[PDB]
């Protein structure tokens, strides 16, 4: 049977307005290890978002990291979207900043 | 140094 | 204290495909130190730790053969479980495997590790006598009773007091320094409408805050690792609590609030 994906998004370095930062999608907990994930800005997908390479827990679940370069501003908000099978549809998660 | 499987399952 | 080695093997057939994906990985003390991914063009065993690039080339040249084996291995012993299990070929499974030692306090062999998993679910294990299996199951019942006739775990077990032992005291030796590190966390406080305790930048990942909710420990991706740990306080009342932040790294644990 299949287990359904954990996510947390958070930046690499705390947030600032206007600096150069980096975005991770870190998702762990997941069977089978066939997954695809993405980053949204304002609901817009960004590209260019790189995969680590996966790896798997000692319970053998797998995990992953997502990260993209990103620039927080006051404003504009930002998301993770993973599909995996083990999910009737995608799950978004906002990335909230002080998380 | 990677072990090097046995019989097949 | 103790030290380990281990690999992380994991197969994925692939629908309509003679080959599946196989990825390898090893760790030394729970650090990747090596990686290999049938996914590459042309894929090739490489180091994933600084201290790995000491090793020659008849290493990789080696590491990278005996990796397209274990590809090979594991595509025959999928299509064997599909037997076993009834299964169709149009599905993807998967297999995964974790293999390696834990050396005590003296440096001798302390525990040898031979297990397997499949879709996600333990299937056989080698036992701490490294003579004798454990089955998840029927099906795997089939897998021990081959093994007990092949006399497998003779195999196994030679590498485990073997080469895993070998191996693992010259990745030590080579490793050192840098395996020793640690790097002491950054701390600081945020107030919500709810107080939050910030450790950032820390490495190894074990690491212990004390105010309660907690995030499970992340990576930045940059070598280190993030945890946070909150209250609620009452709204009023500032100072509500001190947050200690206990790590290796530190020279003494730290204590802070908003």
């Amino acid at each position: 049977i299949q287990k359904t994906p954990q996510i947390q998004v958070y930046s690499r370095h705390p947030p600032e307005n206007g600096k150069p930062n980096i975005l991770n999608c870190y998702v762990t907990q997941f069977h089978p290890p066939h997954i695809e994930i993405q980053m949204l800005k304002n609901g817009k997908k960004i590209p260019k978002v790189e995969m680590s390479d996966m790896s798997f827990s000692k319970d053998w679940s797998f995990y992953i990291l997502a990260h993209t370069e990103f620039t927080p501003t006051e404003t504009d908000t930002y998301a993770c979207r993973v599909k995996h099978d083990s999910m009737a549809e995608p799950k978004t998660v906002y990335w909230d900043r002080d998380m | 140094w990677l072990v090097t499987n046995g019989s097949y399952l | 204290g103790p030290h380990s080695m281990r690999y992380f093997e994991t197969a994925v057939s692939r629908p309509g495909l003679e080959e599946p994906r196989y990825i390898s990985v090893g760790y030394v003390d729970n650090k990747e130190f090596v990686r290999f991914d049938s996914d590459a063009e042309n894929p090739r065993y490489e180091p994933r730790a600084p201290w790995m690039e000491q090793e020659g080339p008849e290493y990789w040249e080696r590491e990278t053969q005996k990796a397209k084996g274990q590809e090979q291995w594991f595509r025959v012993s999928l299509r064997n479980l599909l037997g076993y299990y009834n299964q169709s070929a149009g599905g993807s499974h998967t297999l995964q495997q974790m293999s390696g030692c834990d050396l005590g306090s003296d440096w001798r062999l302390l525990r040898g590790y031979l297990q397997f998993a499949y879709e996600g679910r333990d299937y056989i294990a080698l036992n701490e006598d490294l003579k004798t299996w454990t089955a998840a199951d029927m099906a795997a019942q089939i897998t021990r009773r081959k093994w007990e006739q092949s006399g497998a775990a003779e195999h196994y077990k030679a590498y485990l007091e073997g080469e895993c032992v070998e191996w693992l005291h010259r990745y030590l030796k080579n490793g050192n320094a840098t395996l020793l590190r640690t790097d002491s966390p950054k701390a600081h406080v945020t107030h919500h409408p709810t107080l939050r305790c910030w450790a950032l930048g820390f490495y190894p990942a074990d690491i212990t805050l004390t105010w309660m909710e907690l995030v499970e420990t992340r990576p930045a991706g940059d070598g280190t690792f993030q945890k946070w740990a909150s209250v609620v306080v009452p709204l009023g009342k500032e100072q509500n609590y001190t947050c200690r932040v206990y790590h290796e790294g530190l020279p003494e644990p730290l204590t802070l609030r908003w």
